[PDB]
RNA sequence: ACCUCGGAGCAGAACCCAACCUCCGAGCAGUACAUGCUAAGACUUCACCAGUCAAAGCGAACCUCAAUUGAUCCA
């Protein structure tokens, strides 16, 4: 969830530019 | 409304910028291995491990065995180092491994396994079937001897007990032959319980064989201080688990409170609790082998009932729990006209007051 | 939401339980199949400390399966 | 619906009902599915078998179809082989 | 373009399904699983009746 | 009691002794019950069923056991990979 | 009356391998999005490395039962070449007695398509059928 | 009398059906072949091109292949008479 | 429903008992309109009968 | 000018949410012919009608897609 500490934790396209 | 991480997040320690001079996970198993040897991670988050039974696993458990064999390690490598140069020195083994071609004596490697490493996978088997958690109560302990027990019920072939065999009462019938090496100072009591197939107490055990201050290999001079009784596990039942406990004691220890009647066909009498026994003979033994197998219903049950108990056999069932049913509407809306049919007792026709 | 322990999935993405439970939400490690061309692709354009960590959901069961009834006396 | 009639002076029944809907004797009325027999060319299989049950109505429908017909479609019927014959009763049912 | 026509089995005699198929394909002979028999058998197309 | 039942065959009677011995209490009795209806008429007429398929599925013992593959695959090859583990020379009882 | 004849009429079976050998255990499925599946009793768990080949059957909970590896010196004393194809056979055939042994005789076996194309793999998985382990377990009974 | 005719003609139909069945699958067969044939003749007839596209490569080849059917066809003639 | 009336000293087992006598003894109401073709009997107390 | 159906925003984080508001689309297509039969338990476009998912089981090998659509009577 977004007012989560763990928000955010499925992010990977910032990892992966192409 | 936000709210800080609990912990360093999982993709915060590498490098956001200067992507391209970071190494690319290249295939499909090296991300497979970093995933799993991640999963066991202690994360600050929610996770399965957390919630599907580990039965809060992390503490101490109480050692209760045999110290190691002091070895000198540095010769010991030394020595398989030049074991490994002669098999290199030798061309034809080399011919057969690229010739496909290279079978084991597996008699041999299985009895290297036995002097060697045999006792921690015995003591993992043990922890994994729960015997320290029905015996010890949780203590834990290495059988450093290796033991061999093997059951007699014709002619020629064995029907052994390792480290969790299967055996019938039909080859249980008579007491096993046993066998481990031992020297002429040393007392010995060799054990038998049955963990599962106690009837009236869900936590106790049948004692099955009980021998006493055996001198050295010679089994058949320890005293008796509870016969041989063939194992009976119930019909219905599932499949039980019986165990050989070995132990070596510094002095001799002989005990009457503790002996049976020479019949002793009673289970009230036969009624046994191996952290108990270990309680109050705590100093003088400790154990040092381990053996164990599982007994499902046969034919020879039924008789061992009929003579040996003289009681009625129980036969169980598995059952499971009543199928669920939401509360019933009084207008079941939109569901089919087989609804009626889940709330029924029997399916035959009624006639109320006619 | 990804289907977890004991949570099935419909043909049209819908998660359902497939055992009477508690739910639980779950972050768990990411890893697809190796048949998924545009997952593992995905998968393999990741640096050396990268982990997915979707988020998924399971179903703790309440009751044993059955149990053992004494039935005769024979 | 004409609740009085000219001839006798009695409520009448609507006859669509009677022709599209099977009354139990607890009180529940059984239809069947709109569209059951039509295009099941594009129709999966579980939209067909879904399509081909004998369900149950509303309490507002029940109501609405009580009304609609008269007291002699209320009646307990001992036919000789009813299929629905076990369906008349309610069994097992709480307030 | 495409034509739903009905399949008749040979076996289970009376058993029919309706398939879609290509107008320019020739007529169809396909294993379909016939329940009056409970077994797969043959199913030739047969008295084509839409047009979609 | 389904050893002094003269009304039954002798070898029909041993044969039904050992292919229903689950059903034979202590005093050798054999043991038939019936659940199926509220009607004790009912459930006495499957009981009476049960015992004449018994006797005439034992008189003839031509019959040929279809295969099942559910419940005794398991046990089957669990037996074959105990049976595996029998190798010495010498033992007795 | 005897009183031998106390018998508690619900019977608890502590075993934790009794449900599942009598197949009415539950297996964990689903996750249906992830590998592998975690729809078994029993894995067999091939780990190849460099030096070594190591295989586990270990039961879904996570705890390990037996394993053969070529670290382990009763078999790396004997064999020749610890990464070959002969040694990952010898390890099959090692822990298919040392599981027979254990009393475990069906497990599952989840590969990748290139492990499963791989020969060690096939011979490994043919070692254990001539070891005497079925795998592909049964089915749960009222699953 | 009528619901033994049908069961007499059910039962003479599953023996017809085993014996067609194995000869559908042949027809497969046959077919699949022939289709896969004439995809190799297709790709073997515009090797020998110079440039462009299939827009004057592929009309000489579905000429020659056009040619080629009505040679076989003539042939085929020629053998049944 | 027939042995409590045979109990309640109606309907009499001394005689045939038949439709005119099961309607005197009032145990059942045929209706002739409402297609009632006459009674049934059903197996509710077979046993304690 | 529009009238039915779907995706995005408005409507930022359970659900819902108007506009002769801003933008895209749909009225098909492709592959098997078990696209068989049954059956717990659920969802649901704020009613109904429609619509959606699915364990177990019987058989038999060892489904893509977003919308892609039309009730009753009657023929
Ligand atoms: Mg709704
Ligand atoms: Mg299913």
């Amino acid at each position: 969830y977004k007012t989560k500490p763990t928000h955010g934790i499925g992010k990977y396209k910032h990892l992966i530019k192409a | 409304r936000r709210t800080p991480p609990l912990g360093p997040m999982p993709n915060s320690d590498i490098d956001l910028s200067n992507l391209e001079r970071l190494e690319k996970y290249r295939s499909f198993d090296r991300y497979r291995r970093r995933a799993e040897q991640e999963a066991q991670a202690p994360h600050w988050w929610r996770t399965y491990r957390e919630y599907f039974g580990e039965k809060t696993d992390p503490k101490e458990k109480i050692d209760i065995g045999l110290p190691p064999p002091k070895v000198s390690r540095t010769q010991q490598l030394l020595e398989r180092k030049q074991a490994i140069q002669e098999l290199r020195a030798n061309v034809e083994e080399e011919r057969a491994a690229r010739l496909r071609t290279a079978s084991v004596p597996l008699d041999a490697v299985r009895a290297e396994w036995e002097r060697t490493c045999g006792p921690y996978h015995k003591q993992r088997l043990a922890e994994y079937y729960g015997l320290y958690r029905d015996l010890f109560h949780g203590a834990t302990f290495v059988p450093r001897v290796p033991l061999h027990v093997a059951y007699a019920v014709g002619e020629d072939d064995l029907m052994p007990v390792y480290c969790g065999n299967e055996v019938t009462p039909t080859e249980a019938a008579q007491a096993p032959e046993v066998t481990y090496e031992a020297e002429e100072g040393s007392l010995w009591t060799l054990l038998l319980t049955s963990l599962d197939g106690h009837l009236l107490e869900p936590d106790a055990e049948y004692l099955h064989w009980l021998l006493t201050n055996i001198p050295g290999n010679r089994v058949a001079e320890g005293q008796v201080t509870c016969p041989y009784l063939p194992p009976f596990p119930a019909r219905g039942s599932g499949i039980h688990r019986l165990a050989f406990l070995l132990f070596k004691q510094d002095q001799p220890i002989d005990f009457s409170e503790d002996a049976r009647p020479s019949p002793c066909y009673q289970l009230a009498q036969r009624t046994f609790r191996t952290f108990d026994f270990y309680k109050k003979h705590q100093e003088t033994m400790t154990p040092a082998g381990l053996s164990f197998f599982q007994c499902r219903w046969d034919d020879s049950v039924t008789y061992i009932f009929h003579q040996l108990l003289d009681m009625r056999e129980p036969v169980f069932e598995f059952v499971r729990p009543p199928p669920y049913h939401p509360k019933q509407k009084r207008f079941p809306h939109r569901q089919p006209l087989r609804y009626l049919d889940r709330y029924r007792d029997s399916h035959e026709p009624t006639y109320g007051i006619y | 939401w990804h289907p977890g322990a004991h949570v099935g999935v419909g043909k049209n993405k819908c998660l359902y339980a497939l055992e009477e439970g508690i739910v639980r939400y779950t972050k768990e490690v990411y890893v697809p199949h190796p048949r998924n061309t545009e997952a593992v692709d995905l998968i393999t354009r990741l640096p050396k400390g990268a982990v997915l960590y979707k988020t998924f959901v399971h179903v703790v069961p309440a009751k044993p399966e059955g149990t053992f009834k004494l039935v005769a006396m024979l | 619906l004409t609740y009085f009639s000219a001839r006798k002076g009695k409520r009448k029944t609507v006859k669509a009902v009677i022709d599209r809907f099977l009354r139990l004797h607890c009180g529940l009325w059984v239809r069947r599915k709109a569209g059951y027999k039509k295009k099941l060319w594009k129709k999966t299989p579980a939209r067909k078998k879904r399509l081909r049950e004998f369900v149950f109505c509303n309490k507002t429908q029940s109501k609405l179809l009580d009304k609609m017909t008269t007291s002699f479609w209320k009646r307990r019927n001992w036919y000789v082989d009813d299929p629905y014959q076990k369906y008349h009763d309610r069994t097992n049912l709480k307030v | 373009k495409n034509i739903l026509v009905r399949m008749v089995s040979e076996a289970g005699t009376g058993f029919c399904f309706n398939t879609k198929r290509n107008r320019l394909r020739e007529k169809l002979t396909l294993l379909h699983y016939d329940p009056v028999v409970k077994q797969r058998v043959l199913f030739v197309e047969k008295k084509k009746i839409r047009s979609l | 009691h389904l050893a002094t039942a003269e009304w039954i065959a002798e070898p029909v009677r041993q044969k039904i002794a050992i292919t229903h011995k689950n059903k034979i209490n202590r005093l050798g009795e054999l043991i038939l019950t019936s659940e199926s209806s509220r009607y004790q008429f009912r459930n006495l007429a499957d009981c009476l069923q049960k015992i004449r398929d018994m006797i005439t599925e034992a008189s003839q013992t031509p019959k040929e056991p279809t295969k099942e593959d559910v419940k005794l695959h398991r046990i089957r090859i669990e037996n074959m990979n105990r049976e595996r583990l029998r190798q010495k020379r010498i033992h007795s009882a | 009356p005897v009183e031998n004849e106390a018998v508690a009429p619900e019977f608890t079976n502590r075993n934790p391998r009794n449900l599942e050998l009598l197949s009415v255990a539950r297996k964990e499925r689903g996750w249906r999005t992830v590998f592998p599946s975690r729809e078994f009793w029993h894995r067999l768990r091939v780990i190849r490395t460099q030096h070594h080949v190591e295989a586990l059957v270990e039961h879904q909970n996570g705890k390990v039962v037996v394993s053969a590896s070529t670290r382990e010196w009763a078999i790396k004393k004997h064999l020749y070449s610890t990464r070959n194809v002969v040694a990952c056979e010898s390890i099959g055939r090692v822990l298919a007695q040392r599981c027979l042994e254990a009393g475990i005789n069906f497990m599952v076996y989840q590969p990748t398509p290139w492990e499963a194309a791989s020969d060690s793999m096939k011979r490994l998985q043919s070692a254990m059928t001539e070891g005497g382990v079925v795998l592909r377990e049964p089915q749960r009974i009222y699953e | 009398q009528k619901r033994r005719e049908r069961e007499q003609h059910i039962a003479e139909c599953m023996a017809k059906m085993p014996q067609m069945i194995v000869n559908w699958q042949q027809q497969q067969r046959e077919n699949w072949e022939k289709a896969q044939a004439d995809k190799e003749r297709r790709a073997r007839l515009q090797a020998e091109a110079q440039e462009l596209l299939g827009y004057q490569v592929d009309p000489r080849s579905a000429r020659f292949q056009e040619l080629l059917q009505d040679l076989e066809k003539k042939e085929r003639k020629r053998l049944k008479e | 429903r027939l042995q409590y009336l045979i109990d309640l000293g109606r309907v009499d087992p001394s005689q045939p008992i038949d439709l005119t006598q099961l309607v005197n003894g009032r145990g059942v109401t045929i209706q002739p309109l409402k297609r009632d073709y006459g009674v049934q009997l059903v197996e509710e107390g077979a046993d304690t009968f």
